[PDB]
């Protein structure tokens, strides 16, 4: 659990993607980013362009400030790795994992964690993240999953 | 001479149905007893009768255990008589709002030839048929700190709902007051509260 | 009359309103389907002074918002 | 379906269909809406894993037909089981995964 701030994404690729205002020239700025192959050829890299890009669609939708876009960016990629990293089932421990790296991001406490973030926003995750994905658990596992 | 069983039905309207079921007994065309707006304390009366051509002394069974809460029937024992006309009351008082099924199978026991009998029944329920009068009370005039000031206004449920609820005031200083707190209307029956006002902010 | 004011009336107006957008019409009939297939539970084009016969708007038992003057 | 620990595409079945039954459990679709809706999502699910080919606006149609079908009041080819909000959010559904995560059951439900 440490701060993914302008880990993956730094401020120029954010800047590119922030003048893509459309979603297929967005899908292609973030392809050409993430060094994945053609969607066309590869069904794990159209998954991974998709998910991210309709991440920055809906974070979009809401708004706000970009020190927040590439934590998230990074924090989503990290945990898709460990998500990932095992074939058996490890559902509760990337649950718990990324439950401690949130609070190296919304409380105080340099320089393990750093208050970018507020109270409203970090539910509205708690929310979307055990809606989605941890449902959707068993998809990305048959596919990323040796 | 021997004899057999044959399903001899009449609804609540007079329409009869047909003999050696065919009808009666479709899956497609299982007749389905819906209810029009059913509340959920006078039951939806609806009445079916029963044919029978025998002297037979024999007992009949019906499955659905007999189904209790939303649904009762009338009567639940006896034998009837030959030639006589058994009346079966259904009774079908709904729980909640979402609108409720049941089935009701008429066993048979005399021997495709012939096979038991399969009602469907269905019944909704009104959310809330609650009306006030007048849905906006204002004190007109200006009343001063420590004044309190009382009106009266209507509710009727025109609805067959005798059920108990509940008065809950949005008030951070207490300045407004209910009586009764909780009350039990009657089916349609219209009650008459009264508001109570003792605010003094300016 | 005003509990404390000798010889005021006060004189409250309640009108119901619009809970959403009031741009957003309401077509002429709201349903265009056979009285009888439903699941039951002009005069001239004058465009001068045609009295526009506002059909006494069905009461709202219990409206979203009262307008209050 | 078998134990979801010998095969994994009844595994992801069973929970979607999991996640079917815990999330309707509230707001309210009676048991007619509810079976409603349940079958369409399980044969909108055969229709995208009918063939290995990409369908997304096919059967994105197919779901929006059958989804009017079961919120217009038209006998005996439509019935009026679902409200206008209710119907709105289920248009809302099969749209927010089953045409995203489409290419995850496409890969898991086309041999």
């Amino acid at each position: 659990p440490r701060i993914c701030m302008w880990k993956y994404l730094d401020i120029h690729s954010m800047h590119r993607l922030e003048k893509a205002a459309t979603v297929e020239k967005m899908r292609e700025v973030l392809a050409e980013l993430l060094e994945l192959g053609f969607p066309e050829q590869s069904l794990r890299d159209a998954i991974i362009l998709d998910l991210f890009s309709h991440a920055l669609i809906f974070c979009r939708q809401q708004g706000f400030s970009p020190e927040q876009t590439s934590a998230a960016c990074a924090m989503l990629q990290d945990l898709h790795k460990a998500c990932v990293a095992t074939p058996l089932g490890n559902v509760e421990e990337c649950y718990r994992y990324f439950t401690s790296v949130l609070f190296c991001h919304g409380i105080r406490r340099p320089p393990f964690s750093i208050d970018l973030f507020k109270e409203e926003q970090l539910l509205a995750l708690a929310d979307y993240v055990v809606n989605t994905y941890f449902r959707h658990f068993k998809l990305y596992k048959y596919v990323f999953t040796p | 001479t021997g004899q057999l069983v044959a399903l001899d039905l009449i609804h609540i309207s007079g329409g009869k149905n047909e003999p050696d079921p065919g009808e009666l007994k479709d899956l497609t065309a299982q007749y389905f007893i819906r209810f029009e707006p059913e509340n959920v304390q006078s039951t939806a009366k609806k009445q079916l009768i029963i044919r029978n051509a025998t002297h037979v002394e024999l007992a009949f069974h019906w499955q659905i255990p007999d189904r209790e809460t939303a649904f009762s029937i009338i009567p639940e024992k006896g034998i009837l008589e030959s030639h006589s006309d058994q009346e079966f009351i259904l009774s079908f008082s709904p729980y909640k709002l979402k609108c409720f099924h049941s089935v009701l199978q008429m066993v048979l026991e005399a021997v495709d030839d012939m096979i038991v009998l399969e009602i469907e029944v269905k019944g909704l329920a009104e959310p809330f048929q609650v009306l006030l009068e007048p849905y906006a009370l204002i004190i007109p005039g200006e009343n001063y700190i420590g004044i309190t000031v009382k009106k009266d206004f209507k509710m009727w449920n025109n609805s067959k709902s005798p059920i108990r609820y509940m008065w809950g005031k949005i008030s951070h200083c207490h300045i407004i007051e209910v009586e009764p707190c909780t009350g039990v209307i009657e089916p349609n029956e219209v009650g008459d509260f009264e508001l109570n006002l003792t605010g003094g902010v300016p | 009359p005003v509990q404390e004011y000798p010889g005021a009336l006060s004189i409250t107006v309640l009108r119901p309103f619009h809970e959403a957008s009031q741009w957003i019409m309401k077509k002429e009939l709201d349903t265009i389907v056979p009285p009888n297939l439903q699941s039951r539970s002009w005069k001239g084009l004058s465009i001068g002074s045609k009295q526009l016969t506002n059909i006494p708007a069905p009461i709202l038992e219990g409206p979203k918002v009262l307008q209050m003057r």
